């Protein structure tokens, strides 16, 4: 899946 | 619990060498224990309880897409009796967060920088126990009343560079465009979000004005997207 | 164990799918209860049982080395209380591993290519206790004896090409190199494996060739920097 | 610490 940018440690 | 026992001062010692080691079950688990002192954290403490949270969590995340993919493709159960698996771990961990929130950071948290951090972590836990759900409608309308109270404080009590206003509206815009099936006012927070912080740059320091704008970078790349 | 309810086909199914997820700890758990259901493992399943373990206790090496440098560099109690738990969390899968191969993996490994196999694994794994150990001497010699057994099998039973008798050669030498303190031996070895695996390739196929000079270029790479 | 090669999965 495309993931957005979210806050934070992109731990995903 | 199992951290009952350890000094607050320890556990926060050792949350910080977990992170070094990149140990972020252990990191978390030593901040839950820091957490069920009952003392508030400070504005160091309250990061590494996010950062320890927000590593496991995503490494859950990241697995329990692959094996929906997986299943989804293969539309034997032992796809998803293992997609079960990871989910229901994801939501144990969501719900260990929102436990600690509740019992009782919010309800302790007077400041704004405080409460908000731990309203914006409210939605973010929530949104992530949305990603799973298909009680979905109860989740998402959690997530959303808890970013709005945190959105509602922040745009009060912080000026627009604030770098957890940011964040806070940087994860509500990715809500509303992925989990409300909100698009245009993802894009309007994000883009409203950005123009005010960019007016208010003029008043920061150059450590400051660093903090700010990585934020709004982010902000920016979703919008290339989306737009 | 707690895998004992489920079939071995769906324990290296969800293996597979752990590996997909990098669900490294999940995917030892699987292999871990399908070699406990006491059938023989094919090569595949050797690979995974391997990928599974090499990789948990890869973050605990690399975690463990963390903790260890700041200890020394601190010489309160709590940069040792941690590094002992990451430790004694290391000692145990090692011990898990050990556990397997000898109940009952290695005594009912009849054919080269599955004895050679786990001799390796229990050098390695020894090994791994070694680098934190400081009883030293005693699993010295115990990696020493499972990687020599292995060997002798090795040049008697495959030919010098063979990527379980390469990648044998390689953590051998790298034993004797930072182990055992024999730089010599560890040079000797990597060299004659090279060139002797080199002298063979004639006799490859492409698919073979590549897989045998993938452990070359490992070869090559340690001798360049111990020389 | 400088690690050497091994084999398989440079995980460390
Ligand atoms: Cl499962
Ligand atoms: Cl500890
Ligand atoms: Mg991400
Ligand atoms: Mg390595």
């Amino acid at each position: 899946k495309l993931m957005f940018k979210t806050e934070g440690p992109d731990s995903d | 619990g199992a951290m009952g026992s350890m000094e607050r001062a320890s556990l926060i010692q050792k949350a910080k060498l977990a992170e070094q080691a990149e140990r972020y079950e252990d990191m978390a688990a030593f901040m839950k224990g820091a957490v069920e002192k009952g003392e508030e954290l400070s504005c160091e403490e309250r990061n590494l309880l996010s950062v320890a949270y927000k590593n496991v969590v995503g490494g859950q995340r990241a697995a329990w897409r692959v094996l929906s993919s997986i299943e989804q493709k293969s539309n034997g159960p032992e796809v998803r009796e293992y997609r079960e698996k990871v989910e229901t771990e994801l939501q144990g961990v969501c719900d260990t967060v929102l436990g600690l929130l509740d019992s009782h950071l919010i309800k302790e948290a007077g400041d704004a920088e405080s409460r908000v951090f731990y309203l914006k972590m409210k939605g973010d836990y929530y949104r992530y126990l949305a990603e799973v759900a298909t009680d979905k409608k109860r989740i998402i309308d959690s997530a959303r009343s808890a970013y709005q109270e945190a959105m509602d404080i922040s745009k009060k009590e912080m000026p627009p560079t604030n770098p957890i206003r940011l964040g806070l509206a940087l994860n509500f815009s990715v809500f509303h465009y992925e989990i409300a099936n909100s698009p245009e006012e993802a894009i309007s927070l994000a883009k409203t979000t950005f123009d005010e912080a960019m007016a208010d740059l003029h008043t920061l320091s150059e450590d400051s004005y660093k903090d700010s704008t990585l934020i709004m970078q982010l902000l920016r790349d979703n919008l290339t997207l989306w737009t």
